[PDB]
């Protein structure tokens, strides 16, 4: 089980922490309407940060083992980034088909 | 790249019982919902269901609650909505549309993801009786500058009927209006033409009603009387 | 659930919705299924233009179209959730607005044909005028009719951009041999045309 928070309206260049909280494997995806469910961030908990080209270094994703938490700071916002976000090669590490569990997500709006 | 392809419905007796099917394509089936929104000729939209994965998340609106059911199969990539029970208010165009797997939980004040990829719509009409329309001449009102001619479509049930004139070789200023109710629980309309008056006499005006509930087709000759 | 019904505009034109959860707006345009344009209050989906915008002016949400366009003449639907329900609002035409135009006004008796199965159906017609707002009124030997007649306006026409409206008076067989004159009058502002027929010339 997964659940996120965090989630809410922003302004374009504003910023926003999305949390999670867990009950073996991290990663972050979002889903706007029209488009599939696209990865954003990943973390290799054994080590490690890898991100899309969609999060030109705007996005960070930290840990805390000892509150069993992964989160996402996401910096600079912009419209294109309004979703919904949810909760192995390291080729193939940013792809929905690799992931056991998911949260039911929070949704974020970016508008001005 | 992403297809919803409905199918299913059309005429049904009231008392009757039906099955339409959106079978989708090109995305992962069970990170979303699937909604049935309905239109009834020449009146709002009405959503109606929705299913996602998990059975249990269901819902319906008060209008069909009893009456219909949804349902879904993840082998292929389909979902159902059984309808029975089928009144009058039923008639309408059906569309399937796609929303987000976990709509309800995420809605909230600033966020509403709404049903991005639709169907193309099915039909459903439930004749609960028929009749075939009387057709009567709206004759020439002048003999000159403009005259008008028309047809009145009468006491038929139910929708609709189609009007063409000249078999479609005249369509210019041509007005078929939208049936009416009429208190006898009959519908009517009128179908009317406007032409050169100085054509009465060398060109024929027919009207070709079309009535496929009833599978009639009256064709009228209007002439000056 | 209520927005501003009915709307004329030009190309060129701002135009703005209202709609009384944050709301989603769907256009659609006659015999063609919805299309999904803001979601989420104010987020423009793919593929949309630029010109439209969302808001929420208060406590209401809002649609813009800041230069309205020839392919933007449609129906616009807010829709909102509650609980596990979702519903559409009443819908808002955005047509046309053009030049004033009187109706031509044509009286039609009943035929002979309807006659002799003991109807009698008087239609009056309202062709090519613009705008649709009239008000129409039966008269029978002078006196004015209600209760007896039923009204119908087509969509706008898609070469002049005007209205046409018929209006039909039912009365018995009987009711009509009674009786003399007939006449409908057709008002648009300052404006009142009557036509009218002597029954049986």
């Amino acid at each position: 089980q997964l659940v996120e928070s965090g989630g809410g309206l922003v302004q374009p260049g504003g910023s926003l922490r999305l949390s999670c909280a867990a009950s073996s494997i991290m990663t972050w995806f979002r889903q706007a309407p029209g488009k599939e469910r696209e990865g954003v961030a990943a973390l290799y908990t054994h080590t490690n940060t890898y991100y899309a080209d969609s999060v030109k270094g705007r996005f960070i994703i930290s840990r805390d083992k000892a509150k069993n938490m992964v989160y996402l700071q996401m910096n600079s916002l912009e419209p294109e980034d309004t979703a919904v976000y949810y909760c192995v090669p390291v080729r193939f590490a940013l792809d929905q088909s690799s992931y056991d569990y998911w949260g039911k997500g929070t949704p974020v709006t970016v508008s001005s | 790249e992403v297809q919803l392809v409905e199918s299913g419905g059309g005429l049904v007796q009231p008392g009757g019982s039906l099955r339409l099917s959106c079978a989708a394509s090109g995305f992962n089936f069970s990170y979303y919902s699937i909604h049935w929104v309905r239109q009834a000729p020449g009146k709002g939209l009405e959503w109606v269901a929705y299913i996602s994965s998990s059975s249990s998340y269901t819902s319906y609106a008060d209008s069909v609650k009893g009456r219909f059911t949804i349902s879904a199969d993840t082998s292929k990539n389909t979902a159902y909505l059984q309808m029975n029970s089928l009144r009058a208010e039923d008639t309408a165009v059906y569309y399937c549309a796609r929303g987000y797997q976990y709509w309800q939980y995420h809605a909230s004040w600033y966020w509403n993801g709404g049903l991005d990829y639709w169907g193309q719509g099915t039909l459903v009409t439930v004749f609960n009786q028929i009749k075939g329309p009387s057709v009567f001449p709206l004759a020439p009102s002048s003999k000159g500058g403009t005259a008008a001619l028309g047809c009145l479509v009468k006491d038929y049930f139910p929708e609709p009927v189609t009007v063409s004139w000249n078999s479609g070789a005249l369509t210019s200023g041509v007005h078929t209006f939208p049936a009416v109710l009429q208190s006898s629980g009959l519908y009517s309309l009128s179908s009317v033409v406007t032409v050169p008056s100085s054509s009465l006499g060398t060109q024929t005006y027919i009207c070709n009603v079309n009535h496929k509930p009833s599978n009639t087709k009256v064709d009228k000759k209007v002439e000056p009387k | 659930t209520q927005s501003p019904s009915s709307l004329s505009a030009s190309v060129g034109d701002r135009v703005t919705i209202t709609c009384r959860s944050a709301v989603a707006w769907y256009q659609q345009k006659p015999g063609k299924a919805p299309k999904l344009l803001i979601y989420s209050a104010s987020s423009l989906y793919s593929g949309v233009p630029s010109r439209f915008s969302g808001s929420r002016s208060g406590t209401d949400f809002t649609l813009t179209i800041s230069s309205l366009q020839p392919e933007d003449f449609a129906t616009y639907y807010c829709q909102q959730s509650s609980s596990s329900l979702i519903t559409f609002g009443q819908g808002t035409k955005v047509e046309i607005k053009r030049t004033v135009a009187a109706p031509s006004v044509f009286i039609f008796p009943p035929s002979d044909s309807q006659l002799k199965s003991g109807t009698a159906s008087v239609v009056c017609l309202l062709n090519n005028f613009y705008p649709r707002e009239a008000k129409v009124q039966w008269k029978v030997d002078n006196a004015l009719q209600s209760g007896n007649s039923q009204e119908s306006v087509t969509e706008q026409d898609s070469k002049d951009s005007t209205y046409s409206l018929s209006s039909t008076l039912t009365l018995s067989k009987a009711d009509y041999e009674k009786h003399k004159v007939y006449a409908c009058e057709v008002t648009q502002g300052t404006t009142s045309v009557t036509k009218s027929f002597n029954r049986g010339e």
